């Protein structure tokens, strides 16, 4: 069918707490893509966290480096943010892309998004 | 005159050609530090954002073997619309550009043979 | 312009020599010099012990020589090569280098041959 | 200011056992410098099992891959031979070598030997 991300885990913890967001898609997609973690709080410019290709590859935020962990099951088209040692700045709306090519045509799906707050 | 040896590099097969020019003090050398600056290109070869993006790649590192060793390049308009195609990718995983493939210094391909020719493989 | 130039020399162990340029590909130079030096890396310690006079000049004339007009290629004698070989065989046995295929004296020229052939290079 | 190496730390093991060779050089000696620890078996030609710039680069001879490991203090001029699961085909006198070059002139100096045996 049509593509869909549905997105999961946020919440609100207290600083130095834990939370894990995950996002999956569903519909027909290409399974050699990329599916990366972003965020943007209100008022500011949204910003790559992290992302992830179903080979493995990864790439992370300086800002996240050492607290964030992306990881993927490429069996049910799933992406995971484990997000340690949080801060408030790590406050925002945290959305979940999907990017992939068919034939060097561009498919680019982006999910709902999730609020994550972090109190002092 | 010729002195080819098969292209060994993972990402550069598959081409037109199968062979490449290799000076003997530099075999193993030159493709240990090919697979090097390859690798944070990995992601672009494998999801495919851009038509051009390999073929560029593999002129740089395993190019077409020729008569003497004589060096060839990619035209400048291949490296333009491999940058673009594979741009929105290279930034969400954090590849930089090297400055070795920085556009500008690719030639025109507008010389006079055989400065700028085309190669016929059928 | 033609596409190369005379570069200079960024091979560790070819600094402070006569000459401090070397004949490269413009968009390649990097690249290129980068591969000599990961060849010429495992003489070093040859080279920092010092069996010879005469193995740094004979590696950098081939892994970075002389820029010449049009590129030409240059040569070390086959004398160079062989006394470099000698002087430094007990070091390479001892650090399990061979001796590549490739720097086989007899492969290098006698010095015999008439101007432009063999010649001299003055250095001030 | 005369230039001597002596060795110690053989001695006789059970296969599987470990020993540690030591060799010291006293006297004035260049800085930039090669040691090398050697074995005779009686009646064979003496071999090379590994070797140790003064700048930490190694080399060791297939047989021992693994098993032994070659290291240096440059502050005390001595170099050791760690011997890990001992075999009894490693049984043979050990002798440790000091290499080096003044001027292009070679100084190659030997220790005394230490007989290192490994019974079945
Ligand atoms: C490489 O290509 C040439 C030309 O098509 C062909 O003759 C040759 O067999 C090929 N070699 C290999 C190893 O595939
Ligand atoms: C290389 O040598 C030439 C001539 O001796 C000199 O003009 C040039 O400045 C040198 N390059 C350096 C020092 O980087």
């Amino acid at each position: 069918g049509q593509v869909q991300l549905v997105e999961s885990g946020g919440g609100l913890v207290q600083a130095g707490g834990s939370l894990r967001l995950s996002c999956a898609a569903s519909g027909s997609i290409s399974s050699i893509n990329a599916m990366g973690w972003y965020r943007q709080a209100p008022g500011k410019q949204r910003e790559l966290v992290a992302a992830i290709t179903s080979g493995g590859s990864t790439n992370y935020a300086d800002s996240v480096k050492g607290r964030f962990t992306i990881s993927r099951d490429n069996a049910k088209n799933t992406v995971y943010l484990q997000m340690n040692s949080l801060k408030p700045g790590d406050t925002a709306v945290y959305y979940c892309n999907l990017l992939y090519y068919i034939d060097y045509v561009e498919y680019d799906y982006w999910g709902q998004g999730t609020q994550v707050t972090v109190s002092s | 005159g010729f002195s080819c040896e098969p292209i060994t590099l993972r990402m550069c097969q598959d081409l037109p050609y199968n062979t490449t020019f290799m000076p003997n003090l530099l075999n193993h050398y030159d493709q240990q530090t090919a697979a090097l600056a390859m690798e944070p290109f990995h992601p672009m070869v494998n999801l495919d954002c851009s038509r051009d993006f390999r073929p560029f790649l593999c002129a740089l590192y395993a190019p077409i073997c020729m008569e003497y060793g004589r060096v060839t390049l990619p035209c400048r308009r291949l490296c333009q619309r491999a940058y673009s195609e594979c741009s929105k990718l290279m930034e969400m995983f954090g590849v930089p550009w090297p400055e070795d493939m920085e556009c500008s210094r690719f030639p025109d391909c507008d010389e006079p043979y055989p400065g700028t020719l085309e190669v016929l493989f059928q």
